[PDB]
């Protein structure tokens, strides 16, 4: 492995002394040959190491963005002696060579790929012979796999050895590497046809529905006959930790079901397991894609209302805050109803932040729809937001109140444009303090105010360069600079200053330009760009003006 | 040689000597097109990057493509640059910013956000690098990401249209402090073309169209002119010239008299200022605030030509 | 001279259709990347491929120039003008599903 890490660096960026130093071993000393063969065939040859991960592991390009955006060789010489002198090992020690074997299970996918019949049979009557082995079945139930990606020829009709081991093994019951072989095997469509009846009986683990998710989009060859098994298991599992895994199956993709939402608000209400509840919000949401005629929008929003009432009076925030977050901008034409708003009413005066920060934002979109009741309330708390900032001296509260701030302007622009006073001139206030977590959520509050108000920032600019300035220029502390800089072009880009500050500080050019070079994460300097291009590409010669 | 000069009109009749009398390899007709580009001459240039797309090495037309582009773009032919553009390589800065201006075009604006972020990495390195020796050193990248910014703009544009009384007005006092070069305008000016007609905004072109003729080519001042009007006065010398727009002919008799004709100018300049005195009465509505003394300054840059020009010719 | 046409073949849609023909059919899943896939479809009536991106990841799963198109993302689109089918492609996924006709050197 280390010797691994130090070939795949040089290979990114020794080839004769790697052969040499493995034909000393080849002319105890078993796993160790194989295991050098099998990285140095690894990093030569990386096509085979896709399905090794698949197996292990296993919208749009014309959306209108936000308005309001907030703040972010020799080794392929000597392949067939290789080839020729594992075959070799591989056939003689068969049997009597574990340690050997296991490092052979692992040359053989390599080599499969590498060098693609008699090496073919071979190598899967190897197989063969320790897929009912002690410490292999798993192993060699991704090299058959492994041989039907090189070549479909080659496993034509010798791949169905591993359908036929699985035929009566799966329904008898180590059934995780079960799975994995047909998956593997399976990148014809005759045979998946009756043998998902045997997976089904094999248990419900995540690794089979990824597997049978995997094969469904990749080949459908009946999406009829694999939505039925689907559907059919997933009903029958409700009605008696086994059923969460059921609920996150339906939740998965899409599925072709009136009959589960009216059930599906019993579990959380009546089920005392933290965990259960965690994902019966989230199913919930995602189960009702079909939303005109009265047959289902009475229904629609009553499976809302339990989701409601459990997202506020739930004893730990993890299971409420997973509530809101299900109701995304989509349920906007759901949360309209006045009896569901008392629910999302209270969210704001609640024990956590992270639960008002969202219900805030949430009713941004619902105070422009439905402003009879949300208007006057949020009067209030607008203006505690203002209070706990000079009335309390701590440093801490401030930054509370004024990231909330930020999520109503984001989500409601017209309403705070007319009212950038009562904002602008507390905000500006408080950077003259005579504590860095406030100051990072100050400049990303002003950054959004300035897009709301075109051309209205106007008179505030000239002091608020200053401050910008300050924090960049002569910077004593190494601060976060980027939502400084973030803002300092995001309040010129509608502002519209952008010759004129070159000559007022004739500093403004050099310090973005050294910025190119000290800061190294990726994200800050492509802002320093922009900066540039927004405030213009001034001749050389009105730079030494400007000195 | 003379490219390296940026002195490209004596350069193309160089190239032409050795293409003409004999043909060569495919280096000397390259060497045209860059000279073609710098000019601003889309027609001579897209036919022949067209007739030449097909019989020509894979790896040539590389070279070939960003060059090709261009001529499309300026000709208007959206239907053929797409086929140019993407054989632009897209481990560059030009290949990406070529492909982002086509996003726009075909309404695609979260593909086109992810294109201007790509470019601006991109060029990232190119701008540091010439940074460390002077500014005056590294201006002709500044200029590159002065048009990046220039794309998220009309993004904006295109989307809010209640903004479209500001962003014709950044755009005009950004380009005042850009350096007065003929090529930079021409790439600026065309990005600015997605969105803005020519027609929309005359106060940016007749600055255009002055610079040209004063410091470079008078061919190109003068089809920038007759852009603007919609017809061509030299075509006809008996019919008068257009009443309408009045700064547009104002500047347009000011041409005939630098080029060729200083007794044709002085002629339709007394029937220009003739009629603007019965279009200054006659108007029972009053503008004083703006028409009025903007009509009023106009008259006193005409009446001051005709005693120069009279003087120099009598 | 704004056209310029790639393929030799002039039509193929009738033999496309006919069974007996070198050609094999096969489906090529493109998946987008930051700048877009690099692919044009020019073919008025087959909708054949243009031109393709050879640093793109069109080229690397295939996609050679010489192919001709039936189905994108599962809608069949054999006998449509290639602006439309450049219309259902940009409004469709990121991820496109298209069938290559795939001529065997014929
Ligand atoms: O070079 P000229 O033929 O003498 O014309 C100049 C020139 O105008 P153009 O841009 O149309 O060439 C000046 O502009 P620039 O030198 O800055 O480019 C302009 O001055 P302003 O930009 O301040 O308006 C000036 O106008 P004016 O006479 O009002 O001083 C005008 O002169 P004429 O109108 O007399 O030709």
């Amino acid at each position: 492995a280390a010797l691994r890490a130090c070939l795949i660096l040089t290979t990114q960026r020794w080839y004769r002394h790697t052969f040499e130093e493995a034909e000393k071993g080849f002319d105890d000393r078993i796993h160790g040959a194989l295991l050098i063969l099998n990285e140095l065939v690894r990093i030569s040859s990386m096509e085979g190491e896709r399905l090794r991960e698949e197996m292990e592991e296993i919208m749009g390009f014309g959306t209108k963005p936000r308005h309001i955006t907030p703040f972010t060789l020799v080794e392929s010489r000597c392949c067939r002696d290789l080839m020729e002198e594992k075959f070799d090992q591989v056939c003689q020690w068969v049997l009597k060579c574990s340690l050997i074997q296991m490092t052979i299970l692992n040359l053989l996918p390599r080599l499969a790929a590498f060098r693609p019949t008699q090496y073919l049979q071979d190598t899967m009557n190897h197989v063969l012979s320790c897929v009912k082995k002690e410490k292999e079945r798993t192993a060699a139930f991704q090299a058959l796999g492994l041989l039907s990606v090189a070549v479909r020829s080659e496993f034509k009709v010798y791949l169905p050895r591993v359908l036929d081991i699985i035929r009566a093994a799966l329904p008898p019951k180590v059934d995780a590497t079960v799975f994995t072989c047909i998956s593997m095997l399976a990148r014809i469509q005759q045979d998946i046809k009756e043998l998902l009846e045997p997976m089904l009986a094999v248990g419900l683990s995540p690794a089979l529905t990824a597997v049978l998710y995997d094969l469904s989009r990749q080949i459908p060859q009946l999406k009829k006959d694999i939505q039925d098994g689907l559907l059919k298991m997933l009903s029958l599992v409700l009605m008696h930790g086994s059923i969460t895994l059921a609920l996150r199956t339906l939740g998965s993709f899409e599925f072709e079901l009136t009959q589960f939402v009216r059930h599906c608000a019993d579990h959380f209400l009546n089920s005392e397991h933290k965990e259960i509840r965690m994902e019966a919000a989230r199913t919930c949401s995602r189960l009702l894609t079909p939303s005109v005629s009265q047959t289902a929008v009475q229904v629609v929003a009553d499976v809302l209302s339990k989701l409601l009432v459990v997202g506020i009076t739930d004893p730990d925030p993890d299971i409420r805050y997973c509530v809101l977050a299900s109701l995304d901008e989509r349920f906007d034409a759901h949360l309209a109803q006045a009896e569901n708003l008392q629910a999302l009413f209270v969210a704001l005066n609640d024990q956590v932040f992270e639960i008002r920060e969202l219900a805030i934002c949430t009713v941004g979109r619902l105070s422009s729809m439905n402003p009879a009741f949300v208007m006057p309330f949020l009067r209030k708390m607008l203006i505690q937001i203002l209070t706990e900032l000079e009335h309390s001296g701590i440093g801490r509260i401030k930054e509370q109140s004024a990231r909330m701030l930020g999520h109503l302007v984001s989500n409601a622009p017209r309403l705070i444009r007319p009212y950038m006073e009562p904002i602008l001139k507390a905000l500006i206030l408080k950077l003259k303090d005579p504590n860095p977590g406030v100051i990072n959520n100050v400049l990303a509050t002003i950054g959004e105010l300035a897009q709301v108000s075109g051309l209205e920032m106007r008179k505030w600019v000239d002091e608020l360069f200053i401050i910008i300035m300050d924090m960049l220029q002569d910077s004593s502390l190494l601060a976060k600079r980027q939502v400084a800089l973030w803002t300092l072009g995001q309040l010129v880009a509608s502002t519209g200053y952008v010759v004129e500050p070159y000559r007022k500080y004739p500093t403004l050019l050099e310090v973005l330009l050294n910025f190119l070079k000290t800061e190294q994460n990726q994200g800050t300097r492509r802002e320093a760009i922009r900066v540039l291009g927004l405030l213009g590409a001034l001749d050389p010669y009105k730079h030494k003006v400007n000195i | 040689w003379y490219e390296k000069l940026h002195e490209w009109e004596d350069a193309l009749v160089a190239y032409d000597k050795k293409m003409d009398t004999n043909k060569d390899d495919p280096e000397l007709m390259l060497g045209r097109m860059r000279c073609l580009e710098a000019l601003g001459e889309w027609g001579q240039l897209h036919q022949q990057c067209c007739e030449k797309w097909t019989l020509v090495n894979d790896e040539t037309q590389a070279k070939m493509a960003r060059m090709a582009a261009a001529a499309a773009w300026g000709l208007g032919q959206w239907d053929s640059m797409e086929e140019y553009t993407c054989m632009i390589p897209r481990d560059t800065h030009d290949g990406a910013f070529y492909r982002a201006v086509l996003a726009l075009h075909q309404d695609l604006f979260s593909l086109a956000q992810q294109c201007i972020d790509k470019a601006r990495d991109l060029l990232d390195a190119e701008l540091t690098a010439m940074a460390g020796e002077s500014y005056s050193r590294a201006y002709g990248a500044m200029v590159s990401c002065h048009m990046l910014s220039e794309l998220e703009e009309v993004i904006q544009y295109k989307l809010v249209p209640e903004r479209r009384e500001i962003i014709r007005q950044i755009w005009w006092e950004r380009l005042q402090g850009c350096q007065r070069i003929v090529e930079d305008w021409q790439k600026i000016l065309m990005v600015r073309s997605l969105v803005v007609s020519p027609h929309e905004d005359m106060r940016t072109w007749l600055k255009y169209a002055s610079l040209c003729g004063k410091s470079g080519r008078l061919a190109l001042a003068h089809k920038t002119l007759v852009l603007l009007l919609g017809v061509d006065p030299s075509r006809q010398l008996d019919h008068p010239l257009p009443t309408v727009h009045p700064q547009v002919t104002y500047a347009y008799m000011k041409n005939m008299w630098k080029s060729a004709r200083k007794i044709d100018a002085f002629q339709h300049m007394q029937h220009f200022v003739q009629t603007m005195q019965q279009q200054a009465q006659h108007a029972i509505a009053t503008e004083d605030q703006q028409h009025k003394q903007e009509l009023h300054k106009l008259m006193a840059r005409c009446f001051l030509k005709l005693g120069e020009w009279q003087l120099n010719l009598q | 001279c704004n056209p310029k046409s790639v393929l030799k073949r002039p039509v193929t849609s009738e033999e496309l259709l006919t069974p007996g023909a070198p050609y094999a059919r096969k489906t090529f899943t493109i998946v987008g990347d930051a700048v877009g896939w690099g692919f044009v479809v020019r073919g008025s009536k087959p909708c054949h491929i243009q031109a393709v991106d050879p640093s793109g990841p069109a080229a690397a799963a295939g996609m050679k120039v010489c192919q001709f198109v039936v189905s994108v993302n599962g809608l069949n689109v054999l006998h449509v003008d290639y602006r439309t089918v450049n219309n259902l492609i940009l409004t469709g996924p990121r991820t496109i599903v298209m069938e290559v006709m795939e001529e065997l050197e014929c």
